């Protein structure tokens, strides 16, 4: 791929994304909710293989189904309210109808399977733009919408996200799925906030986003995509294996660590409205998470697996390329627990 | 075999190189240093200056006022013939019972 | 020593739950990424959402 | 030793005092803010909790094409 | 499910007991269905009497679960005359845990299935008295 | 050698500059809590012909 | 979510669409042009609770 | 969202110009303080990244770091300051505008009170 | 208490500015000095705490455990030093950063003022208590005992976290000094028992309590013996601090829920002391000692008596003390013989005279001889016990005797008999150790001259 050509759809992606999240019109939105897929397609297609074409099929056919959801739901209200703002909607089957269609974009269970599929057909860079930006959208939308989503189906995706995502990152090998899982851990917590308060969801979509940043392109330094590929950087680089323990503690919410923030203030907001189960069940499920991230975390950076005999040609060569804003990622994802009342800036 | 490993290594006696070691360093000089700034500091200062500190630490905790207070009050009471406990901590005038 | 510290004890809290959890990942992540059954199921939710939610 | 690094009774008396002061105001203070909250909500009619509406300022007065607009 | 649940919890706890056991077996059967539901979808069968068979397990298991959940939890409450005891429902969770237990023939899984279905029940009866909510409405 | 053991033992200055700046912030700190300073019921008081504040 | 860019620098990007009873070509009036007028000067800047009551 | 949405607020603003009648943060503010703190271990894990000296490598760029990061700071500590205080702004004025919602309760010694007692036994 | 958290975090740069020769002593000195400044801590007053700030206070219940984590950090340093010969100087300065950092946590763990801090500074330090394990534990086993520790912990104290959140929303403020004052009872109901289950449970699992007990073996057995010196003496405190401080808006229902936890902590006194009587293992004898004096500290928070509570101080810093001690011991009979079995090393009296006089110290220590503060506070809280009912009496009766029984018995196994022939490498004490072994014990002593610093705020 062309460079210019790749910066375009870079740019057309993150076009469509701010047309999203600047119109204030049903038929606008649904604009740049196609051209952000269309552009990105081609994104997920760069290192063409049998495994990425399989993939962005899939997500293809994932979104295109959502986007012709959305805008039944669209259609929907329009026939009942004659509105095309967008506001709180004015039908309920045309709100469960879009609040289905934006789950389906975002991942949310039982919407999930696309994601570590995607995830592992694709590459690191794809798998991170993929994530950030794609849950960066719909959440926008439902964060515009929220005063109409009903809590029962929005909770009961919530914790179905956060349940699955903590068996399937148990279960994994790959470093991508393992992330792919981890994304839909957080966006069940995030989306289970939702209905109360869209100032806890902002600050935990920028937790998770700099935590994903900063884990993603540590991968890309280390150029690991397995356990096993990963096991072998503590003789080229132990620096990079002891940030990616750290950030892996940081992602499973452990205290003091910037990961225990969005869960606390989540906590807190959710018990003001005399909710507590919900709380709790969450805080326990989390559990399966840090324990996934824990398991990755010993064979890296707390043990000392076996190396080859090229890597001491490895150690005779050194790194070229430099990753932009890397350590001020891994900064962020880590001390910013004392700097907590910032959400009054968010808000 | 299964790998290119180093064989386990022999442990090293700290006597061997140095009789006179005190256990701290391999380095003579070191181990010297760091035996007489620990003694010194730990058992000296800490142990002596600290036991001292704490044996003459103010009375904070009232104990001599509040033996004081106790015969005070104790001369007042069976001086004028009034009991030495009163019945009650607090005054029933001023409690209101509800009814 | 044996038959309550070694046996039941670990029976009970950490073993039971590390078997359930196991089981549970398996049962999840068995999915043999069928585009046709995942969307099968996608249709139930979509059915089950519509109907079974008031 | 009390004249060289200790200080009096009244010190320690007045600033728990000062810090009871604090702290009392801050509970009083949050439970408040619970109850305004929670009230705002319930109505609408205070500064929060102030979802958007359509302007008036699109709307277009002009005659139309028949009297019965 | 939410007339199926307002049914159950309109039927009075200590009395009509076949009643009461007629709408656990009806949630238990729904519940079976939508399970068995997911699972075709999810795993296929290899024909259709295979899925039919599957689905008729499933759909038995869980309908058994809920009567005889429905009916140890009616007739302890009718028995003891103590409504509002969590300790009833803490019977018929255990009873239907000792159910599952039987279907899947499994020592081991009928003893936890009872602890775990007995605990939640407990704490469904407990959180019925209380006025504990799941799916909280927003209302700061 | 006088630098070089400055360049070696420059080290052993860094906890007593520390104890001596957490003297200096509980001083600060405790200048921020004198709202019942000379207030109290216990402890109230006249001043001395020579003082301004009970303590500091 | 919704950075009000059309508001802060006073584009009309797609406020003429969101309403039928906004500037038409033409000055075509819409079926409920009355109706809809009315809803919105009622509804017009009290908020969406006080709104929907 | 509860603060989105209210009368006479300028969308993109980062500081409005009622801000300007709060007190600026002070220059040694503590959360000014570890924000620098914050560049300078950016900084110096930027050297351990990139394989060199941590503690004496790259003295502009760990300077541009802290600096930065103090700007944004004191930034930031601004518009949080002006949150809080609109927030409270606003909470007294719902308070005083509902007395019947907000009533004053009658104050009671413990002398009148009757509370259990519950011996420790 | 700023002029004692500053200098720990003094001591980082130090350590990581310091020579590759110097680290150890540079540490070890200042760790001192800062344990020094600490003892003026303990100049309490009768009635109130002292009130440093908004966020920091001291109580004589805070006090002892900082001056006891203040002076045990030296302590591991110097039994690093004997530990970490080989390892590179990037590692070992990261080893004494982890030591720094878990101190520097312990130390506003005990002086916070409000529970939501409290909680915050008591999770975060598991992070390096988890790091030292797995990372320089020697056998297998570390990993496995790293995930049960982590776990119990989390599972244990995550509830608290609600119920913490819970309590603020519904009272207003979660500083001690206003829950204290503006306390109210709690009625007997569902939601008040399981609020108070969640503060409890979590405080229970991390004190431990028979039954949630098994990460304490696995962890101790495993780490090095710093990390075990730190987990027995200062973080099992933890729990015990934690009670002492959240009961009091916990009452009445204290009276009604304590039954099942005293009656699992008495009969795991005597189930823990019996596994002692047979334990193949040293590491192991000492963990389950310490399991059973940490039941009998739960006994004494929850009978929750004046004469309760200062036994209960007394106890948790007699055994952190005796705890630290006795590792130190084992840790230095395994460097000699490179292995944990008990029988193996025999004869060890006969070998090295010095060592067996500290093993009888601390053995005497251990099964609580008069007048130490062990006894102290095991004969307040039996006497408190006996107050509350006159069956306890028996139950404190058998374990005080199996107690003598298993401490004698690892002491005759270890020290006397005939020595082991073909274990040849017994070099003779090294002053580190001795000196390690002295300044265990001579702060007992001197605590027993002057027992009412270490007896709570209740004296
Ligand atoms: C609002 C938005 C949404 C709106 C939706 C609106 C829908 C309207 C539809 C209108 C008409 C549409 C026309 C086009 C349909 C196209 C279908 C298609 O292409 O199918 C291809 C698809 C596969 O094509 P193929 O690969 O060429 O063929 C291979 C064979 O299928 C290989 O088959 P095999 O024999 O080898 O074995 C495999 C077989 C194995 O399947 C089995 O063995 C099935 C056994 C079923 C036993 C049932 C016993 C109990 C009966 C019911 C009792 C209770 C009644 C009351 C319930 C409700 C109470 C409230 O698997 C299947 O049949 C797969 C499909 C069914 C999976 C099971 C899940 C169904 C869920 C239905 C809803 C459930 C809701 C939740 C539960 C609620 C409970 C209260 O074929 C099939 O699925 C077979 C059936 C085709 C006809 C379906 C007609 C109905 C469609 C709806
Ligand atoms: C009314 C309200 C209903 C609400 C929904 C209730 C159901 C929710 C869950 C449905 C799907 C569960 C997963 C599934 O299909 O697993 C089987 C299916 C195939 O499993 P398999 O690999 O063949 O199993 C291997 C075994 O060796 C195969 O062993 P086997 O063939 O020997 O199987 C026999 C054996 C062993 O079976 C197995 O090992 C697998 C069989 C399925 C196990 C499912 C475990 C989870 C149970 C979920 C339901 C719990 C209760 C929900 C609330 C009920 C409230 C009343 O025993 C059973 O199967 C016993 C089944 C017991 C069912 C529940 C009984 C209690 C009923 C409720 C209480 C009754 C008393 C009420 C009184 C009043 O799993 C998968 O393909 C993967 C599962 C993980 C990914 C799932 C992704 C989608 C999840 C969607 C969840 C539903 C969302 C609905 C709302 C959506 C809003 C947007
Ligand atoms: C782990 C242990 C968890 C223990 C939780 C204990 C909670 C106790 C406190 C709450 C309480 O008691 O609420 C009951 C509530 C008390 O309130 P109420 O005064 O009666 O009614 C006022 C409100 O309407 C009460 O309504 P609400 O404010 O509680 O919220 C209503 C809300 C929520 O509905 C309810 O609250 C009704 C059900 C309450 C009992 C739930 C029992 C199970 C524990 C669930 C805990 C939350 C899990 C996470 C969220 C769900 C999504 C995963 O929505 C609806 O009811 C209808 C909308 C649809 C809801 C979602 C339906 C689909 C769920 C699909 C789950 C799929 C899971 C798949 C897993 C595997 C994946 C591979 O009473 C009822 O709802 C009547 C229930 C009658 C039958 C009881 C049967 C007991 C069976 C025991 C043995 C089960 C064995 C299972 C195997
Ligand atoms: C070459 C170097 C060149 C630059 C040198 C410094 C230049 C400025 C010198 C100066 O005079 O600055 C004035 C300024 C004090 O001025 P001030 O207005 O009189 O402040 C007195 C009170 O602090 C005023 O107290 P307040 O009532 O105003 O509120 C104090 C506090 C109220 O909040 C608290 O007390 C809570 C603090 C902890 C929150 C998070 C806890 C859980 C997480 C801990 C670990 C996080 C990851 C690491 O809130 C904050 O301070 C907010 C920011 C907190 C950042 C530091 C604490 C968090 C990190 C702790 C790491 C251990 O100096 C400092 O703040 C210096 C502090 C650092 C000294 C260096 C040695 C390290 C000490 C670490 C202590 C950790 C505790
Ligand atoms: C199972 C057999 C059994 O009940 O043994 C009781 C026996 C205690 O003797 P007990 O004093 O006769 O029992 C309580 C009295 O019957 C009656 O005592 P009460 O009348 O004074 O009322 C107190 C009762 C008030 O009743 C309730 O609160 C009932 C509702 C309980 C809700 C679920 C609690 C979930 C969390 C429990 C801890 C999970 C870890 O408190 C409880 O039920 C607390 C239950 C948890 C105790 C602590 C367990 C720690 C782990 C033990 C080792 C596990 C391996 O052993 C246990 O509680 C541990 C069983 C471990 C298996
Ligand atoms: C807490 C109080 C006690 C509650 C826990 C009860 C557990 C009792 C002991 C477990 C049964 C003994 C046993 O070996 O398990 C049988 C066997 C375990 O498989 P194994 O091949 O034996 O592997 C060893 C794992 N331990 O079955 C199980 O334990 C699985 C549990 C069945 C799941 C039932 C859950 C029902 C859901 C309840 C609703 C929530
Ligand atoms: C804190 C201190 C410690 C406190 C806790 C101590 C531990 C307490 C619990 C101890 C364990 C009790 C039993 C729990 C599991 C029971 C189920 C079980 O073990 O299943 C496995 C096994 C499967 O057997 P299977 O494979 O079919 O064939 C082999 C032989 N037939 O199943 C079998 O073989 C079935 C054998 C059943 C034999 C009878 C069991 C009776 C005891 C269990 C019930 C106790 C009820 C107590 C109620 C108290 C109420 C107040």
């Amino acid at each position: 791929m062309n460079p210019i050509i790749y910066t375009t759809l870079i740019m057309t992606v993150m076009s469509g994304t701010m047309l999203v999240m600047i119109s204030s019109h049903w038929l606008l939105i649904w604009i740049g909710f196609e051209m952000n897929l269309l552009a990105m397609i081609p994104v997920l297609m760069k290192n063409f293989n049998p495994r990425a074409t399989e993939a962005a099929t899939k997500y293809f056919l994932t979104q295109a189904t959502a986007s012709m959801m959305l805008m039944m739901a669209i259609i929907i209200n329009l026939l009942y309210s004659g509105q095309w703002t967008i506001t709180k909607m004015f039908n309920p089957v045309a709100m469960t109808m879009m609040t289905m269609a934006l789950a389906m974009k975002l991942g949310l269970s039982p919407f999930h399977f696309w994601v570590p599929e995607v995830t592992q057909g694709i590459s690191l860079q794809a798998g991170l733009l993929l994530l950030t930006w794609q849950k960066l959208a719909p959440l926008s939308v439902l964060c515009q919408i929220s005063q109409s989503i009903n809590p029962n189906l929005m909770l009961t995706m919530a914790m179905l996200s956060i349940l699955i995502g903590g068996w399937g990152g148990l279960n994994q090998t790959q470093l991508r799925k393992i992330m792919a899982y981890s994304s839909i851990a957080h966006m069940g917590w995030m989306t289970a906030v939702l209905p109360y308060n869209t100032t806890m969801t902002i600050l935990n979509l920028l937790i998770y986003i700099t935590m994903t940043l900063a884990m993603f392109m540590l991968l890309i330094h280390s150029s690991a995509t397995t356990t096993l590929s990963l096991s072998h950087t503590w003789n080229k680089m132990p620096v990079i294996t002891s940030l990616m323990m750290v950030t892996l503690l940081s992602m499973g919410g452990l205290p003091p660590l910037s990961g225990f923030m969005p869960k606390w203030m989540i906590i807190q907001e959710m018990t003001k409205n005399e909710s507590i189960i919900m709380p709790t069940l969450m805080a326990m499920t989390a559990l399966l998470n840090l324990y996934f991230y824990m398991r990755l975390a010993y064979s890296s950076s707390l043990t000392m697996f076996p190396s080859t005999n090229n890597m001491k040609m490895k150690w005779q060569f050194e790194h070229t390329k430099q990753m932009k804003l890397l350590p001020t990622m891994i900064v962020l994802s880590t001390l910013v627990l004392p700097m907590t009342p910032a959400l009054s800036s968010l808000n | 075999i299964r790998l290119q490993e180093d064989p386990d290594p022999e442990d090293e006696n700290l006597y061997e190189k140095n009789p006179d070691s005190h256990g701290y360093d391999k380095d003579p000089i070191v181990d010297l240093w760091n035996m007489r700034v620990v003694f010194f500091f730990g058992f000296s200062i800490v142990l002596v200056l600290g036991s001292t500190f704490v044996a003459y630490l103010p009375d904070y905790r009232m104990q001599e006022w509040a033996r004081r207070e106790a015969e005070r009050l104790v001369k007042y009471r069976e001086a004028n013939g009034l009991p030495l406990m009163e019945s009650n901590c607090f005054d029933p005038n001023k409690i209101q019972l509800p009814e | 020593s044996s038959l309550l510290d070694l046996i039941w004890l670990e029976t009970i809290l950490p073993k039971t739950t590390s078997f359930i959890q196991m089981k549970m990942s398996i049962m999840v992540s068995n999915q043999k990424g069928l585009i046709k059954l995942y969307f099968l199921s996608f249709l139930i939710t979509i059915m089950i959402s519509m109907t079974l939610f008031n | 030793i009390a004249r060289t690094f200790y200080d009096g009774p009244e010190k320690n008396y007045e600033k728990t005092m000062a810090i009871l002061q604090i702290e009392a105001e801050k509970a009083e203070l949050r439970l408040k803010e619970l109850e305004v909250r929670r009230l705002m909500r319930a109505r609408g009619d205070g500064p929060w909790y102030q979802y958007p509406t359509i302007d008036k300022a699109l709307i277009d007065h002009s005659p139309k094409t028949t009297p019965d607009n | 499910a939410k007339t199926l649940l307002h049914k159950y919890s309109d039927i009075p706890e200590g009395t009509e007991c076949h009643r009461k056991a007629y709408a656990s077996t009806s949630i238990g059967g729904a519940t079976g269905l939508i399970v068995s539901a997911y699972s075709i979808a999810l795993k296929p069968p290899a024909s259709f009497l295979e899925g039919v068979a599957r689905t008729g397990r499933y759909t038995f298991t869980s309908a058994a679960i809920g009567a005889i959940f429905g009916l140890t939890s009616c007739i302890s409450a009718q028995v003891r005359e103590k409504p509002d005891d969590p300790l009833n429902y803490f019977i018929g969770g255990c009873a239907g845990g000792l159910t599952l237990g039987a279907r899947t023939r499994s020592y081991g899984i009928g003893a936890a299935a009872c602890a775990y279905m007995g605990l939640t029940a407990a704490l469904v009866k407990m959180g019925q008295l209380e006025g504990w909510q799941v799916f909280a409405e927003p209302k700061v | 050698n006088v630098l070089q053991i400055v360049r070696d033992h420059w080290v052993h200055i860094l906890v007593p500059v520390g104890f001596v700046f957490g003297c200096y912030l509980d001083r600060r700190s405790d200048e921020k809590l004198t709202a019942f300073r000379n207030k109290s019921l216990l402890f109230k008081r006249e001043l001395r012909p020579n003082e301004e504040v009970t303590w500091k | 979510p919704f950075f009000d860019v059309q508001k802060r620098l006073g584009l009309d990007l797609d406020r003429w669409m969101t309403i039928q009873s906004a500037e038409q070509p033409h000055k075509i009036p819409g079926r409920c042009h009355a109706f809809e007028k009315e809803w919105i000067e009622c509804a017009h800047g009290i908020g969406g609770i006080r709104a929907e009551k | 969202t509860m603060m989105s949405g209210r009368p006479g607020r300028v969308p993109l603003q980062f500081l409005p110009n009622e801000a300007r009648s709060l007190p600026p943060p002070k220059l040694t503010d503590p959360r000014l303080v570890y924000m620098g703190f914050l560049g300078y271990c950016s900084g110096l894990i930027d050297n351990a990244i990139r394989r060199r000296p941590v503690v004496s490598a790259g003295l502009h760029r760990q300077l541009l770091y802290v600096t930065s990061f103090v700007f944004f700071g004191y930034y930031l500590l601004k518009r949080q300051d002006y949150m809080y205080a609109l927030r409270d702004h606003d909470m007294f004025a719902y308070v005083k505008s509902h007395p019947e919602d907000f009533p004053e309760k009658d104050k009671k010694t413990y002398g009148e009170i009757l509370e259990e007692f519950h011996p420790v036994r | 208490m700023l002029k004692i958290i500053i200098p720990t975090t003094m001591l980082l740069p130090m350590t990581w500015m310091s020579k590759h020769n110097m680290i150890w002593i540079n540490a070890t000195v200042h760790s001192l000095l800062i344990s020094l400044i600490s003892l003026s801590l303990l100049n309490q007053l009768g009635e109130n705490s002292l009130n440093f700030s908004l966020t920091f206070f001291s109580d004589s219940l805070s006090a002892p455990l900082l001056v006891l984590t203040t002076w045990l950090l030296p302590l591991m340093l110097m039994a690093s030093q004997s530990h970490l010969s080989k390892e590179t100087t990037t590692r070992k300065k990261l080893y004494i950063t982890m030591l720094i950092l878990l101190q520097l946590f312990l130390i506003m763990t005990f002086t916070a003022t409000e529970l939501i801090l409290f909680y915050i500074l008591f999770e975060a330090t598991l992070v390096p208590t988890l790091i030292i394990i797995t990372r320089w534990g020697n056998q297998t086993e570390r990993l496995n005992a790293g995930l049960y520790f982590l776990f119990y912990t989390l599972a244990g104290s995550l509830p608290l976290l609600v119920a913490l959140v819970y309590i603020q929303n519904t009272t207003g403020s979660l500083n001690f000094l206003i829950i204290h004052y503006w306390s109210h009872p709690l009625s007997n109901s569902w939601s008040n028992i399981f609020m108070w289950l969640a503060c409890i449970m979590a405080f229970m699992v991390k004190m431990p309590l028979y039954g949630l007990h098994l990460w304490l073996p696995k962890a101790h057995v495993e780490a090095p013996i710093a990390g075990s010196m730190v987990l027995a003496a200062v973080l099992l405190k933890l729990g015990g601090y934690g009670m002492m401080r959240i009961t009091t808006i916990l009452n009445p229902l204290t009276n009604y829920m304590a039954y099942p936890f005293l009656m699992l902590s008495m009969w795991g006194m005597i189930m823990t002391s019996s596994i002692c009587l047979r334990q193949t293992d040293l590491k192991s004898l000492i963990a389950y000692s310490s399991v059973s004096h940490m039941a009998l500290v739960i006994v004494a928070i929850m009978i929750q008596t004046p004469w309760s509570f200062m036994g209960a101080t007394a106890l948790m810093i007699a055994h952190g003390l005796t705890s630290s001690m006795l590792f130190c011991l084992a840790n230095t009979n395994y460097e000699r013989v490179h292995s944990r079995t008990m029988i193996l090393a025999r004869g060890l009296q006969t070998l090295l005279p010095l060592m067996a006089t500290w093993w009888l110290v601390a053995s005497l220590t251990n099964l609580a001889l008069p007048p130490s503060i062990n006894l102290i506070g095991e004969l307040f809280i039996i006497t408190a016990s006996f107050s509350w009912s006159n069956i306890t009496i028996i139950l404190m009766g058998m374990n005080m005797m199996i107690t003598a029984l298993y401490s004698l018995y690892m002491l005759i196994t270890t020290q006397r008999g005939k020595y082991t022939h073909h274990i040849n490498n017994i070099k003779p004490s090294f002053t580190r150790e001795n000196a390690l072994m002295a300044l265990h014990i001579l702060p007992l002593l001197l605590l027993t001259l002057n027992p009412k610093m270490i007896l709570g705020p209740l004296y």
